[PDB]
Formats: C-alpha cells, sequence, structure tokens
C-alpha cells in the first residue's frame, strides 16, 4: 500500500559529510509532509527535520541545525538528508515518517536506515566454531555453537544450515568493545541429529565483504 | 517581527461578529425568507452558505492572519501583479463610510427624539403632516403612514430635495449626529486593537441584550405567532426558483464581509498558530444564527401590527431602513413602555452599524500603516484626518436631499466593486498562487491541512458562485431610482465611475507593474507571480 | 525544549492483567497534539494512538488512552503476548518535536532454571595469538542472571563480555553469552576452567567446567 525505503548510510568519519534518501509510494508524495527521525543505539527517538508538501517550511532540531540539510523531490518522489560536519552522537538509525497533520502524528515509517559515525577501520570477522567437551555426551539434547569476534562495523548476516533451521538457535546480539564487535549464537539440537547431519555456521560481513561457513566438528 | 496582536482571542472574534452582524441581518435576512417562501429559504441560503460562502469568508482569514500584514501589503506579498487588488479593496472600503456611517446617525437621531413618553411618529396631526397621512402603512403610494411622514418630512426633510441636483440646506441636528459617530469611532480605533478590541465588547453584545429582550416582548404580543407563520411557513416551490437561489446566494456573499479587506486585516493581528478554521466556522454561524433569530423579533412585532393594528402583512413586511425608521417604531409606539423599547432599538441600530464601521475603517488603516510606515508611526493624526474628510464631504449626507446622496453610494460604492474584487481575489489564491500553496500554509499555521472540500470551493464554486451572481445581477440591472424619482444619466454615470474606480486599480497596477519590471515577458510574469516568501 | 519523561521505563505483565502506562511534559501540551507509538523488537515504529485518545487503524480495542495538559496515560485493558514491545509517546504541539522516554512492556511467566553450556578454545583460534572461553546461558526467566568465571579456583573478573537476547515470544525467556577472552600463553598456563552462573532459580549456582586434558 504505501512503502518508504530508506537508502544511503553507512560509515563515515567525524567530519565527514553524507546524503540519505527516502523513496515515497502507494500516496501522493507532494500532498504530506516527512519528517526524519532517527534512534540512537541507546533506542532513543530523536526528531531530526521536518519538511513540508512543498517544502517552504522547515524545521530542525538545535541539534542537527545548520550541519544537516532536509530537501525534498515532488517529481521523483524521493526524501532526502543532507549530512555535514557528522559528530559521533549523529550514529543511529535514521527513519523515514511520514504526516502531514500534527494532530495525527506520523502515520506511516520506514525500514530505516543506518548510519554509524566512527574514526574506526572497518575489519571482517574471525568466525569460529564451538564444540562441545568430551563426554558425558548428554542426553537428551545438545548445544553447539558458533563465534564471530572482532568485527567492524555492524551488521552480520548469521544463518544456521543456510537458514534451513531457525528452531531452538539464539543469536545474541553484538557488543561493542575497543572498537571492536563480538557475536556468538547459540543452536540447540537432539543428540540423535548431530553429529549425525551436517551443523555449519553462516556469517555474512558485507562491509569487509566477507562471506564464510563453519562446519562443526567434535574434535 | 514586529507586529501588534489581539488582547486575546474574544477581542478578534467579537471584532469579526461586529463587523459581520449589521443593520443588513434584520433588514434584509427576514424579509427574504419571507419572500422566499418561509423555512424553505433555508435550503439554498444553507447551500449557497456552505459552497460560497463561508468557503470565501474562510480564505481571507486565513490569507490575513498568515501574511501578516494590511490589505495592499498583503496582495503585495502574496502576488506581486495582482497587488492592485489590495489598492481596490481598500478604497471601496474608503467610499463606503462616507454613506454608512449616516444610518448610524440616523439611529442616533431617533435614540435623542425618542426620549418622550409620546413618541412624536405615531401621530398624523403634527406640523410636517399632510392630509394624506394614514395612522399605519398602507398599500397606496400617495399616502404614507404617520412613521413614514415622520421620517422623510421632519427626521429627513427629503420632501425638500426635487433630486440629487438639489440637495437642499444642511440639516444640523443630522450634522451632529454624525460627528458624534465618527468620534466615537475615533476614540475606538484611536490607540488600535488594544483599545478597539475593548470597545466591540459593548458594541457586538449589546445587540443581543436588546435582541432577547425585543424578541420576549414581541412573543409575548398578540398575533405574535401569527407573524412567525409568515415569516417561516415553507412554500418549496420556491427551491425550482432561479430568484431565489440567486436571493439565497447574493445576501449570503454580502452578509459576510469578503472584499473590504477588513477580515483581512483583523486576522492579521492574529497569532500565527491561531486556529482560525475554528474562528471561521463559529464566527459564520453566529452571524447567521443573529439574522435568524433577528426574524423572530421583527415578524413577531410584523404579526402584531396585522393582527391588532389591522393592516396587511405585505404592507409592514419590508427591507432597508423602511423597516427599522418605519414600520418597526410604528409598532412600538403601540406598546404600552413603549419609550423603553424605542430607546434600546435605536441604540441597537446604533451599536449595530458602529462596530461594522470600526472594522471597515480599520481596513484603511491598517492597510495603509503596513505600506507608509509614515502614518503608521502617527495613527492617532492620520484617522483623525482620515475622519475629517468623512465628516466635512459626509455633510452632503445630512442635507435635504441626503437620502437621494445616500442611495447613490449604496448601489455603487460596491455593489459590483466587491464581487469582481473578491472574483480576483478568489482566482489570485487558488490558481496563480495556488491551492498547493495555501493549503500548505494553512497546515503551518494551525497544523493541518484544508479538507479538500474548501479547496474545490476556493478553485471551482466560488468563482462560478461569484459569477453566478454578478450574471444575475447585471440581468435584471434597471437605471437609480428611488420611490417615485428617477436619477439623472449623469447621475447614473457618477457612481458606475465610483464602482469602476476601484476595480480599475486591478489591472492598472498590473500594467504599472509590469512596466516597471524589466526583462523578457514570459519572464516579467514570473517575477511578478513569484511571492514574498519565495 | 519540551520533555516527555514516561514511566516505568520497564514493565512486566501476565497475560490478561491490565497495565497503564504514564507519560509527563515538562510543558503543557495541547491533548490534541500527544500521540503514542508502538515498537517491537527489530522493527520501526507504528503510530498506535493519536490526539490522547484515538486508536490507529489496526489496533485493537483493549488499548486507551487518556489525559491533558502535563500528564497523559496509555492502558491496555487485557494485555496479550502480542502487546510485549516498547511504546513512545510523542508531542506535536511544538518544535522540536519530541518522544518520550519510552515504557518497554514484557511478558511475566513462571521462573525457569537456565541450562548452561560451555566451550573451549576452537583449534582455528589457537592458531592466531587468542584465545576465548564461551559460555551459554539459556532459556531462563527473570532476566537478570549473573554469570563467575573461574580459571581452576581463583576467580576472574576482568576481560568479559556479556550479552542477552530479548525476551522470546514464543516461551517469552531470556538467554545470555558470556564470553572469555585470553592469551593463548595466559590459557595453555592453567588446566581447568569454570563458568558458574547465580540466579533466582537456585539457592547455589549452577556450574559447569571442563579441563584442557580432553
Ligand atoms: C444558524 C441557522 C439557523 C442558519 C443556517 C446554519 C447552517 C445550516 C449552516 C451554517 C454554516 C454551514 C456549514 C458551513 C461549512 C460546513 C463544513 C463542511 O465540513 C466538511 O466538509 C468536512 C471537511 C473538513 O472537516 O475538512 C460540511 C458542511 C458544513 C458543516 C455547513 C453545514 C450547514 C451550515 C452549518
Ligand atoms: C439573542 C439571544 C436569543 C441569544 C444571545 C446570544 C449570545 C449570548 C451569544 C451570541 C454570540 C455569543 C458569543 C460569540 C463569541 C464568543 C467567543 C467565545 O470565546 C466566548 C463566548 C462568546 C463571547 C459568545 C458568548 C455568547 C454569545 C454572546
Ligand atoms: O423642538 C421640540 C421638539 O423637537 C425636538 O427635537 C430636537 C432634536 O431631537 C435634537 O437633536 C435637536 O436638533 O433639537 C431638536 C429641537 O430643536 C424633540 O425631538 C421633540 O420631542 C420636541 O418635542
Ligand atoms: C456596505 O457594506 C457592508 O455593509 C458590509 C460591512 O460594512 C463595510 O464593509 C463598511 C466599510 C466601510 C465603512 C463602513 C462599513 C458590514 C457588514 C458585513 C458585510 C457588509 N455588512 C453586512
Ligand atoms: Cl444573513
Ligand atoms: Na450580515
Ligand atoms: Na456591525
Amino acid at each position: 500500500e504505501v512503502q518508504l525505503v530508506e537508502s544511503g548510510g553507512g560509515l563515515v568519519k567525524p567530519g565527514g559529510s553524507l546524503k540519505l534518501s527516502c523513496a515515497a509510494s502507494g500516496f501522493t508524495f507532494s500532498s504530506y509532509a516527512m519528517s526524519w527521525v532517527r534512534q540512537s543505539p541507546e533506542k532513543r527517538l530523536e526528531w531530526v527535520a521536518e519538511i513540508s508538501s512543498g517544502g517552504r517550511y522547515i524545521y530542525y532540531s538545535d541539534t542537527v541545525t545548520g550541519r544537516f540539510t532536509i530537501s525534498r523531490d515532488n517529481a521523483r518522489n524521493i526524501l532526502h538528508l543532507e549530512m555535514s560536519s557528522l559528530r559521533s552522537e549523529d550514529t543511529a538509525m535514521y527513519y523515514c515518517a511520514r504526516g502531514e497533520v500534527r494532530q495525527r502524528g506520523f502515520d506511516y515509517w520506514g525500514q530505516g536506515t543506518t548510519l554509524t559515525v566512527s574514526s574506526a577501520k572497518t575489519t571482517a570477522p574471525s568466525v569460529y566454531p564451538l564444540a562441545p567437551v568430551c563426554g558425558d555426551t548428554t542426553g537428551s539434547s545438545v548445544t553447539l555453537g558458533c563465534l564471530v569476534k572482532g568485527y567492524f562495523p555492524e551488521p552480520v548476516t548469521l544463518t544456521w544450515n543456510s537458514g534451513s533451521l531457525s528452531s531452538g538457535v539464539h543469536t545474541f546480539p553484538a557488543v561493542l568493545q575497543s572498537d571492536l564487535y563480538t557475536l556468538s549464537s547459540s543452536v540447540t539440537v537432539t543428540s540423535s541429529t548431530w553429529p549425525s547431519q551436517s551443523i555449519t555456521c553462516n556469517v555474512a560481513h558485507p562491509a569487509s565483504s566477507t562471506k564464510v561457513d563453519k562446519k562443526i566438528e567434535p574434535r | 517581527d514586529e507586529r501588534e496582536t489581539w488582547s486575546g482571542k474574544v477581542d478578534f472574534l467579537l471584532s469579526v461578529i461586529g463587523f459581520a452582524v449589521d443593520l443588513a441581518n434584520v433588514w434584509r435576512f427576514p424579509y427574504l425568507c419571507y419572500k422566499n417562501g418561509g423555512g424553505a429559504f433555508l435550503v439554498p441560503y444553507g447551500i449557497m452558505l456552505a459552497v460560497g460562502g463561508i468557503p470565501l469568508f474562510y480564505m481571507e482569514l486565513a490569507l490575513g492572519q498568515h501574511n501578516r500584514k494590511g490589505a495592499i501589503t498583503c496582495w503585495g506579498r502574496l502576488v506581486p501583479l495582482f497587488k492592485g487588488i489590495g489598492y481596490a479593496v481598500v478604497l471601496i472600503a474608503f467610499y463606503v463610510d462616507f454613506y454608512y456611517n449616516v444610518i448610524i446617525a440616523w439611529s442616533l437621531r431617533f435614540f435623542f427624539a425618542s426620549f418622550t413618553n409620546s413618541l412624536p411618529w405615531t401621530s398624523c396631526n403634527n406640523i410636517w403632516n399632510t392630509p394624506n397621512c394614514r395612522p399605519f402603512e398602507g398599500h397606496v403610494e400617495g399616502f404614507q403612514s404617520a412613521a413614514s411622514e415622520y421620517f422623510n418630512r421632519y427626521i429627513l426633510e427629503l420632501n425638500r430635495s426635487e433630486g440629487i441636483h438639489d440637495l437642499g440646506a444642511i440639516k444640523w441636528d443630522m450634522a451632529l449626529c454624525l460627528l458624534i459617530v465618527y468620534l466615537i469611532c475615533y476614540f475606538s480605533l484611536w490607540k488600535g486593537i488594544s483599545t478597539s478590541g475593548k470597545v466591540v465588547w459593548f458594541t457586538a453584545l449589546f445587540p443581543y441584550a436588546v435582541l432577547l429582550i425585543l424578541l420576549i416582548r414581541g412573543l409575548t404580543l398578540p398575533g405574535s405567532f401569527l407573524g412567525i407563520q409568515y415569516y417561516l411557513t415553507p412554500n418549496f416551490s420556491a427551491i425550482y426558483k432561479a430568484e431565489v437561489w440567486v436571493d439565497a446566494a447574493t445576501q449570503v456573499f454580502f452578509s459576510l464581509g469578503p472584499g473590504f479587506g477588513v477580515l483581512l486585516a483583523y486576522a492579521s493581528y492574529n497569532k500565527y498558530h491561531n486556529n482560525v478554521y475554528k474562528d471561521a466556522l463559529l464566527t459564520s454561524f453566529i452571524n447567521s444564527a443573529t439574522s435568524f433569530i433577528a426574524g423572530f423579533v421583527i415578524f413577531s412585532v410584523l404579526g402584531y401590527m396585522a393582527h391588532t393594528l389591522g393592516v396587511r402583512i405585505e404592507d409592514v413586511a419590508t427591507e432597508g431602513p423602511g423597516l427599522v425608521f418605519v414600520v418597526y417604531p410604528a409598532a412600538i409606539a403601540t406598546m404600552p413602555a413603549s419609550t423603553f423599547w424605542a430607546l434600546i432599538f435605536f441604540m441597537m441600530l446604533a451599536t449595530l452599524g458602529l462596530d461594522s464601521s470600526f472594522g471597515g475603517s480599520e481596513a484603511i488603516i491598517t492597510a495603509l500603516s503596513d505600506e507608509f510606515p509614515k502614518i503608521k508611526r502617527n495613527r492617532e493624526l492620520f484617522v483623525a484626518g482620515l475622519f475629517s474628510l468623512y465628516f466635512v464631504v459626509g455633510l452632503a449626507s445630512c442635507t435635504q436631499g441626503g437620502f437621494y446622496f445616500f442611495h447613490l453610494l449604496d448601489r455603487y460604492a460596491a455593489g459590483y466593486s466587491i464581487l469582481v474584487a473578491v472574483f480576483f481575489e478568489a482566482i489570485a489564491v487558488s490558481w496563480i498562487y495556488g491551492t498547493n500553496r495555501f493549503s500548505e500554509d494553512i497546515r503551518d499555521m494551525i497544523g493541518f491541512p484544508p479538507g479538500r472540500y474548501w479547496q474545490v470551493c476556493w478553485r471551482f464554486v466560488a468563482p462560478i458562485f461569484l459569477l453566478f451572481i454578478t450574471v444575475y445581477g447585471l440581468i435584471g440591472y434597471e437605471p437609480l431610482t428611488y420611490a417615485d424619482y428617477v436619477y439623472p444619466s449623469w447621475a447614473n454615470a457618477l457612481g458606475w465611475c465610483i464602482a469602476g474606480s476601484s476595480v480599475v486599480m486591478i489591472p492598472a497596477v498590473a500594467i504599472f507593474k509590469l512596466l516597471s519590471t524589466p526583462g523578457s515577458l514570459r519572464q516579467r510574469f514570473t517575477i511578478l507571480t513569484t511571492p514574498w516568501r519565495d | 525544549e519540551n520533555v516527555l519523561t514516561q514511566s516505568p521505563a520497564i514493565m512486566s505483565t501476565s497475560p490478561g492483567e491490565k497495565v497503564t502506562m504514564t507519560c509527563r511534559a515538562s510543558s503543557s501540551v495541547g491533548s490534541s497534539y500527544l500521540h503514542w507509538y508502538q515498537q517491537k523488537s527489530g522493527a520501526s515504529p507504528k503510530l498506535w494512538i493519536y490526539s490522547t485518545s484515538n486508536l490507529a487503524s489496526g489496533v485493537p480495542a483493549r488499548f486507551s488512552g487518556s489525559g491533558s495538559g502535563t500528564s497523559y496515560s496509555l492502558t491496555i485493558s487485557s494485555v496479550e503476548a502480542e502487546d510485549a514491545a516498547t511504546y513512545y509517546c510523542q508531542q506535536f504541539s511544538g518544535y522540536p518535536l519530541t518522544f518520550g522516554s519510552g515504557t518497554k512492556l514484557e511478558m511475566k511467566r513462571a521462573d525457569a532454571a537456565p541450562t548452561v553450556s560451555i566451550f573451549p578454545p576452537s583449534s582455528e583460534q589457537l592458531t592466531s595469538g587468542g584465545a576465548s572461553v564461551v559460555c551459554f546461558l539459556n532459556n531462563f526467566y527473570p532476566k537478570d542472571i549473573n554469570v563467575k568465571w573461574k580459571i581452576d579456583g581463583s576467580e576472574r573478573q576482568n576481560g568479559v563480555l556479556n550479552s542477552w537476547t530479548d525476551q522470546d515470544s514464543k516461551d517469552s525467556t531470556y538467554s545470555m553469552s558470556s564470553t572469555l577472552t585470553l592469551t593463548k600463553d595466559e590459557y595453555e598456563r592453567h588446566n581447568s576452567y569454570t563458568c558458574e552462573a547465580t540466579h533466582k532459580t537456585s539457592t547455589s549456582p549452577i556450574v559447569k567446567s571442563f579441563n584442557r586434558n580432553e
């Protein structure tokens, strides 16, 4: 029906600049005001800027004012946020949000696009298999693991057996320590199914263009 | 940065109510109901009010508050090419109070004439009377009622005048009433809306106090129900009549006040984020509701006259000043406690016109103040100079042929002046400036865009609505005449010159503006069509 | 700016129970301008209640809202597991626009003890210069749990990475991951490693160890 797709965004160094875009479809775009709302890694919502139907009325938050510039293309139905002198506190997921009526609110949001501002350098993860220890081999069920360590920036894609088995799988959110993320995932299966069949940790880190499969063997 | 603002919202509302609500709510509307088949007239009235009337009323109010400036600068900053619309609208209002204030003076003249147990207009044996004087209204032209002869032969002395060419002597009693009026106006518009917004509390509210009293008194009169029947008894046969739809449209248009730049001026003092949509709906309604109420106040007494006083309803049921200055006072005199009803009636007429003159004159002052910081710097001197011009020239309306002068301006001040003015207002906004922009502007103010209903009315309905009126107006055109007197050809021309004096500013200011801007034609239009905002 | 504070920050509820959330503004907010948003974990916000009392399309009638001035509230009459989310209020009254600090609604369930798995450094990591021991604490309630690493008998404190999952949308339980990274020089200098988890379920901690022989 109505769709809003945020694009652009990624890693940027402090002082650097970047341009975000929001593709609007499913409604007459010229007829509605649009705003950029962002959410920090601490999950705090902060309204960034609002632009009118015809872009003749513009409002900015005091935090982004003078740096961010919000624009509008009503011909091609695209919303834009032009950022400059990006600081590290600008790190957040940026949302494209529509609403015309203040008494209504934002009645449609996009999927968001992630901006990360760091002086840290992109690095690829070392994926490690986690095999259990010899004995006593319970009985009933067994839990395997995969360790994704020392990578940056987010995100990473982790599936088990190319996503074929999603049940009994806990993939833990990554934690940043010293400019490097460490991530782990645990999957629990019946002792009947392992190591009878194959279990492989599938890790994808597009930022470093890494794609790795790791099979778990009881070494 | 930087404009004076209202002293708080009641002041604005009562300013707009007071402006829109005037003698026209008493002296045309009830008559139209009676003539057009009663409660049935409400159907075309309401439809015309919804599609044509309120949308235009809404438009100026939003436009005024948004652009934050008087009429001239407002259209200057909106569509520079059409800035003449501001000039036209302003001097239409400029012409109008050369005459309109005479109604208030008439009201004041009856007021002080009414300080007696024995009201002069009840008797046919007085010095000003003629052998043809009836005690009450009749069909025959040559025999006037008592109240009619008091008005014409005593108050007006219109019998002394043979036409507009002979104005005759200046009545200095009438001149004193006009001056007292401009005095009241002056110390009202004295300091601006900080005062004017205060005074409207009395002038806007007082009429309702008296309307209530006369509503209760009238309905307690014998025959009062017979009056209401003539007033409201539906014939839906009229709904199919073109003249009935035209009367509805026209009345709705002229009752609400667009085209004088008054709503523009008054709204311009609003806080930007004030909700002008709620104000436009509330204010519109009260204006109409007032007319509806007053209808009962009139026809209640009208029925009483037909029942107890033995006069044909068609003879006493009328419009214009005749209703308020003759027919109604004739009834009041027959009632016990006549003096009380008389005094409060004529004070009601006064306060009905006063807050109207306030907005009218305020349209000019605000318009010029924003264009010319010279007279913005001195307000007190300007209004003194304006009202002095008014009073001196207004001595013409205090003459014995004054009504002949009043009637001329009344017709030509703006009948068609304001019609084509507002027509270019609706066109400039919806098409030239655009509805997209306009809706965007309102959203930024009140938080939400106008419903696409209002948008359609501004773009299409309004223009053909104003057209529907202006076409049927020209279709039934007949040379100016009052009673048995027919105005000369030179007089009719002078009116058209007054009528076209204002409207000519639109095309004229467009030429002078077009020729003052360098570059290609298509390049020359775009510069004059680009808003102050952009 | 107009600061919207919400309480509580985190809220636990058994399905069918009645829950209420409060939103307080530093400045008076026009009743018509106050709105609510529901955000499920890993998803974008959705308009929920607008102009204080008005449910957005597709919003079950179990939701209501009320308030005025500086005080507003969101209420769920009978709570369902599909309601577990974070709820943000917002004021459109004046610029800059503001969102509330949020209220996180989580489902309450019966207490459950974690299943503790411990893993030794992989062969591959043992060639790279580092060594890290991982311990999984899975499917337990409530969320609060405390892991303690021990090399032999000695307790080790620094050098750990703990991660909790979000509450599961089925069993409504929680799971945590604890990772102890060392140098192999430091790792290969000790023969025993213990991961013990203290939790409300049991008085004594759940222990999982291994020796470097097997
Ligand atoms: C006071 C009485 C005795 C005389 C007649 C009063 C009513 C019959 C008239 C006064 C003004 C009219 C209204 C003028 C404008 C509106 C708004 C309009 O509402 C919408 O189009 C909704 C779109 C939106 O809200 O943006 C519908 C017609 C309505 C209610 C009209 C209904 C008839 C009304 C109330
Ligand atoms: C004549 C009889 C039958 C009815 C009298 C109607 C009177 C009481 C009505 C007509 C117009 C009304 C006013 C219209 C405007 C406002 C602005 C609002 O913010 C305060 C109330 C106030 C001031 C209203 C008070 C009531 C009012 C004065
Ligand atoms: O003259 C007595 C007679 O006339 C009065 O008229 C006043 C008029 O109302 C004043 O405005 C002023 O012009 O003086 C007039 C008299 O010269 C009264 O109206 C009337 O009742 C009184 O009997
Ligand atoms: C003569 O024009 C009017 O009477 C209008 C208005 O009067 C004026 O515009 C005006 C202008 C200048 C001086 C006096 C009155 C009052 C009410 C509202 C619209 C209409 N009237 C019904
Ligand atoms: Cl009317
Ligand atoms: Na009127
Ligand atoms: Na008036």
